[PDB]
């Protein structure tokens, strides 16, 4: 090389400075002058530069618009264990309530560790932007038969998602969004400029547009994004608050037909761009807290989502992540869940089961399938369960608690064989008694309209098969103020989400399933300890016993087959079904618990199963006699008890 | 008929021309103007003040000649483009010339060369300027030129000098 | 510098400088060419004659080079570095590229 002087003429006389390159250059190497050099067309004639200046697509106007900057890290909390991503000792966190901060410098060479190009020399770039390679992190997906592809690269500073389509004759209509700080984004090459570019602007950050006119042109027949909402968003929302914004759109739509075979309009589209930005928030406030430290619990909270999405995404678009995942938060998580007692875990503040269950899903990857992580979330269900009045719809508070903790549970289901089935089977059954007439109103409405509600239901993972779409129509909100149309379909995602095929976490994992032969013709199971029940219109069973209740003469039929000891049998019992025995010398004071471990069923000779109840303790059998439970008014409508000595047993009155 | 006996600006050209002081006056260049170099002498220390930089040709027999004609072109910066003007800036050079029958070679000598006249460009602001002047008659087997700046922005593009006959 | 205002046109084979062979960049001015971002690219002096080789290059394109280099070195940056990727951001942004589309671009040679 050598070394530069630069001479320049500003304020009408020379101005000297001196560029040393042999000094710049051992200082940061990866520094090649020469080609950047090559890429700026120096000897670039005034007329080929404006052509190719005019080839880019400028934006109207649209300037400054106030928007204010969530707060999103706290300051270290009092006294905090600075923990250094890179060195994780054991010991260094004693328990959950200890407070904790992760060291920021170590932990965003983690998540940014790769080394990729992020800045292409294809075609619409290579006339804008300076070439790139640096630490990122990308998401990565393909659609419509890898034609129309989209890549989401960031670095802890800007984000950049890139469309690009395939017209089945090789040619290539590539669009891409650039969001972050202004005084951050990359480095421009020609006669260009970023208020050109600007398509929204606000207190330090912008979204950028790069494209041809052409180009523009092209994307403008199926995809004209609302920027503005899409700037407005991205700045004012917290990270784990979008992240979860984000999910929840993809996991209602994944209910739907949406993602079988998405399409190429605007909305699938945008949130391919929303998807990027949920990774980029996060990764952007870790970096942007410079040399400092991020506390343990928000970190628990926004990588959390972050996992939840990563695996939306993938069963849903088939896409691909890379970075933003850090394993010294992994091993960092992974400490505290051998603090805890996963046996009482329902016995913390609900706070503390969230954070707790938190850095149980963040701390997956390195942790077991053999980890005691599914009684956790039993746990925190049978604690939930006691306190929620019966066969009422879950609390918005609830709801999130254990929508948090189901995720474990749904990769037991979702994962071919364990050695849970006391805890899982206890938590489907929990599960099972919680999804009530109620609870289901609450979640189509919850669907229809879009809200929290429908993300999360106990309903759907539980027990119950009896849920046909005119079931269900009978449950749905009636009120003129919703959509019709919403809630039909509100009812199908309801029921596309637990069929049982093509599903795959429902089913196929009790020891008790063996003992079916029509699995089309199921409609409830109830594990209790020491046995579980299988109720079905199906009659070819090998339950130890059978039982019929006189149904009706409408519908198929309603049999009762206990499996004892979670063991099936070489052949449907024969003869006349067995008679429920009725019981009428009971009284409805008690002061025992007599019915421990025992489900209470109630159905209806033409709707069907009603309610189901398992009676955990003494307050829930409390609840239920000191109620207006036993209602004998109705004819139609009678209350077995399943005891876990494999006896069915009616209930037809009291004291 | 014009017999040519220098053409600076064509020809396998420049090729040896004598500055003083060395490497604080007169500068030597090439740039390619429409795909070819044209070469130039310029210097321009506008701003240093009290500048005394001589350019000094080639040594150029006389032959037959008793007045030759010198061609030049040149640009020349108007000072009014340098904020501080009518300071240290000058807008004119001064052509001289020197006869001998002998050639001194590189001994240059500032005290042994007359002036011919003052070069202004007749419109100070594309705009190549051409001054032509005559001198006779001369009387030696040859003669030197030089070109005298005294704080000017100014290249020499063209120096061609003849005779008619 | 004594020629400031020079034409840019590809040299398009084997009568460059690449840098390796640069010593001094001159930048004109947001007055001194009517609004041309010219650069002319010198040697430091060749051989006997001592000419400086020099060749027209385009400004927004080397001011922007120079730009991201000092961007792309940030850390060493010493006072004076720092100085110039001020100067020369301000100096780029006091041209306007939206005023070259009513003008001519071979005004010179
Ligand atoms: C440089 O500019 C010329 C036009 O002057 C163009 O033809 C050529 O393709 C450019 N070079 C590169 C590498 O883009
Ligand atoms: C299961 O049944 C056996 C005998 O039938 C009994 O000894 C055992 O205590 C029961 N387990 C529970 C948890 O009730
Ligand atoms: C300058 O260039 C000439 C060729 O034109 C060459 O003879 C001479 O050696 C060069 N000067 C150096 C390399 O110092
Ligand atoms: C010249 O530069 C100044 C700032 O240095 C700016 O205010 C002015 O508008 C520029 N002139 C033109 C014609 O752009």
């Amino acid at each position: 090389l050598s070394e530069v002087k630069l001479h320049l003429d500003i304020e009408g006389h020379a101005s000297h400075y001196t560029i040393p390159w042999t000094e710049l250059m051992a200082k940061v190497p990866g520094l090649s002058p020469e080609a950047l050099w090559r890429e700026a067309n120096v000897t670039e004639d005034l007329a080929s530069m404006l052509n190719r200046y005019k080839l880019i697509y400028k934006t109207s106007g649209t300037l400054g618009i106030a928007l204010a900057e969530p707060v999103d890290i706290p300051a270290v909390s009092e006294g905090s264990m600075q923990v250094d991503a890179s060195k994780v000792h054991p010991g260094v966190i004693s328990g959950l309530n200890s407070p904790a901060c992760m060291l920021s410098a170590p932990l965003e060479k983690q998540l940014f560790y790769y080394i990729g190009t992020m800045l292409p020399n294809t075609r619409p770039h290579s006339y804008v932007f300076y070439q790139l390679r640096c630490h990122l992190s990308y998401v990565a997906l393909s659609i419509n038969g890898d034609k129309f592809q989209y890549t989401g690269a960031m670095t802890s500073k800007f984000l950049m998602g890139t469309y690009k389509r395939v017209t089945e004759k090789g040619d290539e209509h590539v669009l891409s969004l650039v969001f972050g700080k202004t005084k951050d984004l990359p480095d421009l090459r020609g006669p260009f400029s970023y208020p050109s570019l600007t398509s929204a602007q606000s207190g330090d950050y912008s979204l950028v547009i790069v494209t041809t006119f052409v180009h523009y042109a092209n994307f403008h027949n199926y995809f004209v994004p609302n920027l503005k909402d899409m700037f407005s968003r991205a700045v004012t929302m917290t990270a784990a608050s979008y992240a979860r914004y984000v999910l929840q759109k993809l996991v209602l739509l994944e209910m739907k037909g949406g993602c079988r075979e998405p399409e190429l309009d605007t909305e699938t589209l945008t949130t391919m761009f929303e998807v990027s930005v949920a990774f980029f928030k996060v990764g952007h406030a870790v970096g942007e807290t410079g040399n400092g430290c991020v506390d343990l619990r928000w970190l628990a909270k926004s990588f959390f989502e972050l996992t939840v999405l990563k695996d939306i995404i993938g069963i849903c678009y088939g896409a691909t992540v890379k970075g933003m995942q850090s394993y010294g938060l992994e091993r960092l998580a992974a400490m505290l869940m051998a603090t805890v007692k996963m046996e009482e875990l329902g016995h913390l503040t609900t706070e503390k089961q969230e954070y707790a269950l938190r850095l149980a899903t963040v701390g997956y990857p390195k942790a077991g399938v053999y980890s005691g992580l599914i009684g956790g979330a039993t746990s925190v269900l049978l604690s939930a369960y006691n306190r929620h009045p019966l066969f009422q719809p879950l609390h918005t508070v609830m709801r999130e608690t254990l929508f948090i903790g189901s995720h474990v549970v749904l990769r037991e289901l979702r994962l071919n064989v364990t050695t849970q089935g006391p805890n899982l089977a206890l938590y489907q059954l929990l599960s099972t008694a919680l999804c009530s007439a109620l609870e289901i109103g609450e979640v189509l409405r919850g669907l229809a309209l879009g809200t929290e509600s429908g993300l999360f239901s106990p309903c759907y993972l539980s027990l119950r098969f009896d849920l046909t779409r005119d079931k269900l129509l009978s449950m749905a909100p009636q009120e003129a103020t919703l959509d019709q149309a919403a809630v039909s379909n509100a009812v199908d995602g309801f029921l596309g989400r637990l069929s049982l095929e093509r599903e795959d976490r429902d089913a196929w994992h009790l020891p008790a399933y063996k003992c079916v032969d029509r699995l089309d013709k199921v409609l409830m199971i109830i594990p209790l300890i020491n046995v579980t029940f299988i109720i079905s219109s199906d009659r070819e069973v090998r339950g130890s016993a059978l039982y019929e209740a006189s149904t009706t003469y409408l519908s198929s039929s309603l049999f009762l087959s206990p499996v004892i000891m979670n063991k099936c049998s070489q052949g449907a019992v024969a003869g006349e079904p067995r008679q429920i025995p009725k019981i009428q010398n009971f009284t409805r004071t008690q002061k025992s618990c007599i019915f421990c471990g025992f489900a209470l069923l109630s159905y209806d000779e033409k709707e069907g199963l009603e309610t189901t109840t398992y009676i955990t303790s003494q307050e829930v059998q409390n609840s239920i006699l000191s109620s207006n439970y036993f209602d004998f008014d109705n004819l139609h409508v009678h209350y077995l008890l399943l005891t876990t000595n494999g006896t069915v047993m009616e209930i037809a009155g009291l004291y | 008929k014009e017999v040519v006996l220098l053409d600076f600006a064509a020809a396998g050209g420049e090729l040896g021309w004598l500055t003083h002081p060395y490497g604080k006056g007169w500068d030597l260049m090439q740039n390619i103007m429409n795909d070819m170099p044209i070469y130039m002498y310029s210097v321009c220390n506008v701003m240093s003040g009290d500048q005394d930089n001589w350019l000094r040709t080639n040594w150029v027999y006389r032959g037959e000649a008793e007045r030759i004609f010198i061609e030049l072109k040149f640009t020349v910066r108007d000072c009014n483009s340098f904020p501080g003007g009518a300071s240290s800036c000058k807008e004119t050079f001064n052509l001289y010339y020197a006869e001998s029958d002998l050639d001194y070679g590189t001994n240059f000598q500032k005290r042994l060369f007359t002036k011919i006249d003052t070069i202004a460009p007749d419109e100070i602001t594309v705009k190549l300027n051409v001054e032509e002047r005559s001198v006779g008659p001369l009387t030696r087997k040859g003669f030197y030129l030089a070109f005298q700046d005294i704080g000017a922005c100014v290249a020499l593009l063209s120096v061609r000098v003849y005779y008619k006959k | 510098w004594a020629y400031p205002c020079c034409h840019v046109t590809q040299l398009r084979a084997q009568h460059l400088l690449a840098l390796e062979n640069i010593s001094d960049i001159y930048l004109v001015s947001n007055q001194t060419c009517d609004g041309f971002s010219l650069a002319s690219l010198n040697s430091p002096k060749n051989g006997s004659n001592q000419l400086v080789i020099s060749r027209c290059a385009n400004g927004l394109n080397v001011v922007s080079f120079f730009i991201s280099i000092l961007k792309r070195s940030s850390s060493a940056l010493t006072g004076h570095l720092r100085e110039l990727l001020t100067t020369l951001e301000t100096l780029y942004g006091s041209f306007s590229v939206e005023d070259l589309f009513g003008a001519n671009l071979n005004r010179y040679a």
